[PDB]
Formats: C-alpha cells, structure tokens, sequence
RNA sequence: CAACUUUGGGGCCGUUCCUUGUCUAUGUUCCUUGGAACAGGACGUCAUAGAGGGUGAGAAUCCCGUGUGGCGAGGAGUGCGGUUCUUUGUAAAGUGCCUUCGAAGAGUCGAGUUGUUUGGGAAUGCAGCUCUAAGUGGGUGGUAAAUUCCAUCUAAAGCUAA
RNA sequence: GAAAUUGUUGAAAGGGAAGGGCAUUUGAUCAGACA
RNA sequence: CACGGACCAAGGAGUCUAACGUCUAUGCGAGUGUUUGGGUGUAAAACCCAUACGCGUAAUGAAAGUGAACGUAGGUUGGGGCCUCGCAAGAGGUGCACAAUCGACCGAUCCUGAUGUCUUCGGAUGGAUUUGAGUAAGAGCAUAGCUGUUGGGACCCGAAAG
RNA sequence: AAGCUCGUAUCAGUUUUAUGAG
C-alpha cells in the first residue's frame, strides 16, 4: 500500500496533506477515496469525458449531483447540448472549461469543494476507462 | 478587481499614478517545472568536448 | 542499421546556428548589392498534382510564355523588371490563366522602373515581394447555400460506375460481337 | 497584452495561461473556515500521556 | 499517392465550423441557407458513419461516402455532392 | 565589455601576445603616467619612455627616489635609472629593474617627433 | 504591310569592400599590515569604457587594450551616386497582321548473350562481343508477352554562379 | 617536497615467530569544568 | 597442494549513442510536437512564428473493396462511492471503473437473392458451433529520469589468423 | 513491485468426524 506521493507538484502535495486530516477526522468513505485516488500515477487517472458525464448524470436523480473527477477533464464534440451543473476536478481542459460555463454551470476546484461538501454528500465520483490503454 | 500598484519615478516618490495588476502575477508557483526546465535549458548554451 | 562501419561517417548540426547567421548575413548583403530591388522574383500561383495535394496550390517556378504575351509584355523584358518565366510548362486551366494573369496585372501596376540613363530617385527598398503579392488559396464556396436533392443517394452513382468501368471492355465485347453478325 | 488575461485573449496563437487546481495555496485559512469545523468531531490531544 | 483516404466519422463534422458559426447553423433548420462543408479542403477523404448528429439539414462536399452517412444526411436534410 | 568579433578575451592568447611581442610593441606596453604639473603643462596624461627621461618612483621600496634613465630593458619589460642600485658583497652595484608603469615623469628630453607626438595626442606643450 | 519605342563608350571624384596606421575618459589622495599594495577601512571619480593582460599578491580609476566615434595612407573594383568629354545612328533590337518553310546530332538509340551492379523482383544501369535501324519518327510509363490507344518528352554535342 | 625505504637521538619490548580482538595494570601523553 | 600476490604513490575497468518497450513526474489534453527553416537578438543562448509533415482519433480482409447506435450506446449478475429510511444494525434506489455472461453493430467466409435492369449488371432481406487485439459518449502526443532489449569496440585487457 | 477486488479474508507441509482408492 501507499502511505504518500511521488510527484512534487506543490498544490497536489497541499490537496493531499487537507484530505488526509479529513480522511482521519471525518470518516466519511468518500475522502479516503479520493486520497487513494490522488496518489495513483498518470495512466490510473485517466481522463475523463465530459460526454461520460452526462451519461452518469442521466441516471435517476442525478441532476444536481456535484460529480467529481480526481482525474483530468476533456470536452466532446460528439455530443451538443449539456446540463447546468457543479463539477469539481484537478484540471480541466479549456475546452471544457469554456463548455461548462457555456452551458452555465461552474468549473470548481477542489479545496472549494472540501468546503462545500466536505463528508461527500451530494456528490459522486467517476474513474475513466482503463483498458482503451494498450 | 485587479487590485493596485504604486508607481516610482527616476528620483523616486510614491506617485498620485497607479495601476493594476496584468492578472498574470496570479498564476501559480511551480518550482519542480523551474527545476525540470532549466536543467535542461542551461545546457543549450554548450559547445562540444571531446578527445 | 549498424553493422557497418558508420562511426566515420557522423554529420553533427551544431552549425545550424551559425549557418543561420552566415545566411541572414548573405541575404542583407545581396540586398544591398541589389538595393532598390525586392530580393526576390515574383512567382507564380500554381495548382499541384498527387491527388492528395491536388486542393492546395503552390508557388511554382515561372510564370508561362503565354500569359505573360496575355499582359502584353515579353519575357526579355520580364526577367528584367523582376518576374521568372518557366517555358515547358503549359497551361491548360483558365481559371489558373487568369489567376497569374491578374498577379502580373497587380506587379506591373505595383512598381516603377527606372530608366537606363538614370537620375536614380529614392526608392527606399522592400526586402520581399512574396510578403506584398502573397500566395493566396482560391474560395471554392461562400459558407451558406441551399440544399437541394435528386434521389441518387451519393452511393449508388459511385457503385455503378465502378461497374461500369471494369466492365467495359466486356460491354464493348458484347457489342461489337452483335455488330459483326452477318 | 503579451501574456494575455481573461479579456486580452493571449496575444499568442492558440495560448492560455495555465490553471490553478486550487483556490488559494494556504490550507489553515481553508480548515479555520467554518462549514468545515462543523462537520469535525473533535481531535485528541497530540501528546499521548504515558500509561503502563 | 493513391491511398490518401483518411477518415473522418460523421461524430465530428462540427469543429470544422471553427467556433462561431457553429452556434447561428446550430439554431437553424434553414434548407435556404445550410452551411457548406469541406472535408477536403479540412484534409479528410471519405466519410464513415459512427456518430448520431442533430436533424439540421446541413450540406456536406467530398468524394467518399457509405451508406449509412448518406442516409443520416439526408435524414438531417442535407445532402452529399460527390466532387473529385 | 567587448562587443567584437576579432580580439581576445583569453589568458591563453594575451599571455603570449605579451611575452612574446616585438619590441616595438614593448615600446607602447613599457608606458608612463606623467606628473599632474606636467599633464596641465602639455595637455596629456601618459606616454612612452626614453633613455634620457628624468623621472621620480612612485612605489615600491625605491618610493621618493628619482633620476635619469641610463637604460631601457625591453627584454624584461623594465627601466633601469641610476642612482638607484644596489651594491653587490664585492663593492659592485647593479641597475635595478623598475616597470614604468610604477614611476612619474619630471622632465623629459623632447625632439622633434615628441612635440609631434604630443600635438598627435593633443598638445599643450607651449 | 504598318507604324511606334529604346540604346553606347571613356576618364574625374565621392561612396561601398579589403589591408591597414593613428587618436579618442576617470585617484595613484589619507590610514593600517606587509619586503612590496593590486589586500582591509575611509573619501572620491569616469562609464555606449567594470571584457582581458601586465606591473614586487584579487587593480575599472598605474599602463596597454576594451567601448564609442573620427582622422588619414595604400589597394581591388564597376557595385551605384554625382561629375565631366565623346554620338553612336541612315547601325542594332522589340513589337502585331498575311504567306512559305521550319534543316533539329549514328557503330549511336534499341534487341540478343556474357560478366558486374542495384532496393529493381520474369531481367534496372554499366562495360565487352554480335546484329544494327526509322523520321506523321524515336525513348519512357518499375510484371511478363502479341496488338491498339493515351500522356509526357526530344536522345546520341556542349558551358555556367549561390 | 607525501609513501615505500634509510639513518641518528629519545622511550619501550624480545627464549623457535610477528601482527589483530575482549578487559585491565605499568609508563608516557591529553581535552573538557569547578566560577 | 589450482591460480595471482615483494613494497609505495599515481593511473586503471558497465560508459556514449541510434531505434524499440515498460514504469513514473510534467505540459497540453481530440488533439499534440517552436528549433529542417523564417524573424528577431545584449548573439552558438533566449524570445516569436507561417505553412506542410509525423503519431493518434477505424478497422478489416489475399486483395478488388467495404466500413461502427434497433435500443435512454442494450440486457442480467457482482460491484467502490453517493442518496433515501432507520439513533443503530440493516433494507431499498442509483449504480463509474473493472470482471463474467448473453445479445446487437461493423469487416471478412458460406447460403438466400428482392425494387430495378444497356440481359447482364446490381445487391434488398435473413441466416453459420466462423473470426478481429474492433464498435459500444474518444485519450493520446511530446520532453526528461530510472532501468531494460538488440546492434554499435560495448564492463576492460588477452587467440593463433586472412 | 504497480494496480483491481475482498477483509475477517479465503485458508493450513496439521489433527478429529465421515468415507473412498490402496
């Protein structure tokens, strides 16, 4: 098991030491999931479509979920319209970022997110696919 | 809002001018890119040797 | 690829640099040498060949015997006043006719020429010519049209002239094979 | 104007800034705030008194 | 030379319109004006069908078509013009 | 600092261009300082030397002595001015090698390519 | 047939290019140590000059040089800018319309066979031997081989910058 | 101006071995603190 | 008792590169890559950049060639996490990824052979214990590091020979 | 070693019950 990362990124150093004092104080399964998550390396967070995530939003009562990716984000064209939602991740692509709010929802961080549902309430989380690597 | 700047002049005082900032200031601080860049842009700057 | 004895045969480009240099210094000096003139001859705009590029064009050599007659002009006089000429290329499309026609048309009202004997006003030089008559990829449609259909559906054309096609040796057979009958 | 803002495009062909990931780059700000400490059952005492 | 046949689904077929237009073809079902498209001048070949598109009718130039592409063009409302 | 393309910024290169330079190279390099009441005088700070110069020493342990050149040694980049020696054991006495660099000019023995010189290099001689 | 248009050759002097020669700032002030100050402290100065070297140890300011500009000297030189003397010229060139012709490289091209060579494969290139042509022709079109078209080109003679 | 190696002086030891290890004695030698 | 070792200093031996591959950090992220080259410069640097090219985004067959949604991009099961109920224990819904299974779609093999038709073309429909590393709301490109594989003298020295 | 899933987890160079082959 992991107990602490490899990168140097300073900011992905500072998410993590923030996460693991909520993954020993609150005890909500959703942090250690997202601790787990950030630690991993590049490949095992694979990016994820914002396509994908209006599929999982699709599902029932799913509409004003707040997704989370630790991963990174990607716009689509293969799809045109969009809901209006909040959506927390490490990066988002420009693209993405310039969709999202086009279809007026907003592009949080993360640090904005642990204040607004720290124990993960309302929330859920997406891993993108693994096996389209070769 | 892009909050202030003082400006000097060529004998010095804190001017009635200012400024904002460029909102570029605000980027962020990433030294591992500084380290991982400039180890390999100092060395462009080299001439062979060689027996 | 190494079995053989490549380790005396090495080129290294660290002198792309300094070529660079010997480059831009060379070009300045031929400008100042040549010093009203642009540098460089106008070329023309060409259409290329290999399907794949068949869409672009291309600043080919020279311009062609014929559309420079086309201006009203020679090529003695041409090459004088800055224009190239290329004489085994033919021209066989109109529109491109045209196009380099109007390029010569542009260049001709685009300069002055000094006379033989002289009184050498200021011309304060270009460095470039390619820069003022750049080569300029034609428009094939405006961005808006009406649709329109004719219930050939796009695939079945492209199906039955391939049939057509490898088949028409044997239709031709066929044919002529009823035609010679008694 | 070279290096762009949210107004000013970049100046540069197809360039951004780069992003932040994060609000700000303290994280006592971020714990002392409020709506977190709430949601935190409270802490120990850091220095385990000796027993046995 | 002769095997440039480089793909292009019907999925994409938007970025092509390079932002702005996108929108004003977008909110239009116009069969008066519909935008024109080139899939050779963008550097693709022949069409393929993946992709589900909205109904615009919106017009489409390139030499290789299938048969679903078509008919999902036609469906939109727009149409294939079959230049070399 | 240098903003060329044909001198030298090396040890290796001015070392040598030093040692091994003509003497009518050493004659410019063996120059010297003038005295304050000589530069109001002519107009001019330094100069070369000459076997007929009076001069005064400046530094060194022959600080305040003065006299006339007897010698120019090139050859070792110095000026030997006498009644400035040292006695050997056996009561003889030896120049002593000075740069002129180290020394100042009282008075000189001009000619005529010296008042030239010094219109060369903006006279105010008389 | 028709009207039109346009030219040359010398010198002189600048300028450019090269070779250079030369000139172009500011402390050697005070104190300590030391054999010696270029070291330490203070007080100052010049700076399109603090690159470098030297001199009795790390010297911008002691020297030579650097920088910045200028001043001349000797050469190549038509590169063009002014000059100056000649006048070609009933020469030469370009220009459209009508007509007639339009000459276009041989032991070579090409074919066989031998040997070598190429990535070149049912035979690319080269050299040798043999046979050896045509002019509404001839080569070439990477798979053989008969036929017919199509496309592009004009060989066996040649020069030349970057 | 190092080392092998060599000499003089000073100290010490020594019966067919020397060198090393644990502890200590004898002799030489030695740093720190008392305020 | 197989070999080397008298003594000391100094030297003295897994590296450098090309092309592939994994793992990781980073930039951008359906895009990605400034550096063959142009511009600019305090000059081998740094800074900017056009247009093309590469890789990837569609595969498959001997190839001619063809070419990815029936469905809320399928169903069933398990599935972290979230939501609801409950003080709790547990129940229910949603169920990403991942895995299994059943299906579908594409490409190919075999069979049928429709509307029509230059009467010999064309390929509508539906099937096979057939198959692909495919499709099924994209993920790679580039650089550096660690080490790997092959070939380069290749951990160093040392073979007679041609 | 890197991931994914479990977590009290399937297990054991082991006995006992039962029953085989030998």
């Amino acid at each position: 098991h992991r107990t602490a990362p490899k990168s140097d990124n300073v900011y992905l150093k500072l998410l993590v030491k923030l996460y693991t004092f909520l993954a020993r104080r609150t005890d909500a399964p959703f942090n250690k999931v997202v601790l787990k998550a950030l630690f991993l390396s590049k490949i095992n967070r694979p990016p994820v479509s914002v396509s994908r995530i209006a599929r999982a939003l699709k599902q029932e009562g799913a509409a004003n979920k707040t997704v989370v990716v630790v991963g990174t984000v990607t716009d689509d064209a293969r799809i045109f319209e969009f809901p209006k939602t909040t959506v927390a991740a490490l990066r988002f692509t420009a693209g993405a970022r310039a969709k999202i709010v086009k279809a007026g929802g907003e592009c949080i961080t993360l640090d904005q997110l642990a204040v607004r549902a720290p124990k993960g309430q309302n929330t859920l989380i997406l891993r993108g696919p693994r096996n389209s690597r070769e | 809002s892009r909050p202030q700047v003082t400006v000097h002049s060529l004998t010095g005082e804190a001017t009635a001018n200012a400024l904002p900032l460029p909102a570029v200031f605000s980027a962020p601080i990433r030294p591992d890119i500084v380290h991982t860049v400039f180890t390999s842009v100092n060395k462009n700057k080299r001439q062979a040797y060689a027996v | 690829h190494f079995r053989k004895h490549w380790q005396e045969r090495v080129k290294v480009h660290f002198d792309q640099a300094g070529k660079k240099v010997s480059r831009r210094n060379a070009r300045a000096t031929r400008a100042a040498k040549i010093a009203p003139r642009p540098l460089d001859l106008l070329r023309p705009v060409v259409r290329a060949p290999t399907v794949k590029y068949n869409r672009k064009v291309r600043a080919g050599r020279g311009f062609t015997l014929a559309e420079v007659k086309a201006a009203g002009l020679t090529a003695a006089y041409a090459r004088t006043i800055g224009i190239a000429v290329d004489h085994r290329r033919q021209n066989r499309n109109q529109e491109i006719f045209d196009a380099n026609v109007q390029r010569l048309k542009e260049y001709q009202s685009k300069i002055i020429v000094f006379p033989r004997n002289g009184k050498a006003p200021e011309a304060e030089q270009v460095l470039s010519a390619a820069a003022t008559f750049p080569i300029a990829q034609p428009a094939t449609d405006v961005e808006a049209r009406a649709v329109q259909d004719n219930g050939e559906s796009a695939f079945r054309t492209l199906r039955l002239a391939r049939s057509e096609k490898k088949f028409r040796g044997i239709r031709e057979k066929r044919a002529r094979e009823k035609a010679e009958a008694e | 104007q070279v290096w762009g803002s949210e107004t000013v495009a970049s100046s540069k062909v197809g360039y951004t800034l780069p992003s932040h990931i994060i609000s700000t780059s303290d994280v006592t700000r971020i714990i002392n705030s409020s709506e977190i400490q709430s949601a935190i059952r409270p802490a120990g005492q850091a220095t385990q008194k000796r027993t046995h | 030379a002769h095997f440039w046949k480089p793909v292009l689904n019907l999925d994409k077929l938007w970025t092509l319109i390079p932002e702005d237009k996108r929108d004003q073809y977008l909110k239009s079902a116009s069969k008066e004006t519909a935008p024109v498209i080139d899939t050779l001048a963008a550097g693709y070949g022949k069409i393929l069908g993946k992709g589900r598109i909205p109904n615009v009718p919106v017009i489409v130039k390139a030499r290789f078509v299938s048969k679903l592409a078509e008919e999902k063009i036609r469906a939109a409302g727009g149409v294939v013009e079959l230049i070399a | 600092a240098k903003q060329s393309l044909d001198v030298s910024s090396d040890r290796r290169k001015a070392r040598k261009a030093y040692f091994t330079a003509p003497s009518s190279q050493r004659r410019v390099l063996l120059s010297a300082p003038l005295s304050k009441e000589l530069r109001a005088q002519y107009g001019i700070k330094a100069l070369p030397i000459r076997r007929d110069d009076e001069v005064l020493v400046v530094r060194g342990s022959k600080k305040g002595q003065e006299g006339k050149i007897s010698s120019v040694y090139r050859l070792k980049f110095a000026v030997q001015v006498d009644k400035v020696t040292k006695e050997k054991v056996n009561g003889a006495s030896v120049p002593i090698n000075l740069h002129p660099s180290k020394l100042v000019i009282t008075k000189l023995h001009l000619d005529k390519d010296r008042k030239a010189l010094i219109q060369r290099k903006g006279g105010k001689l008389e």
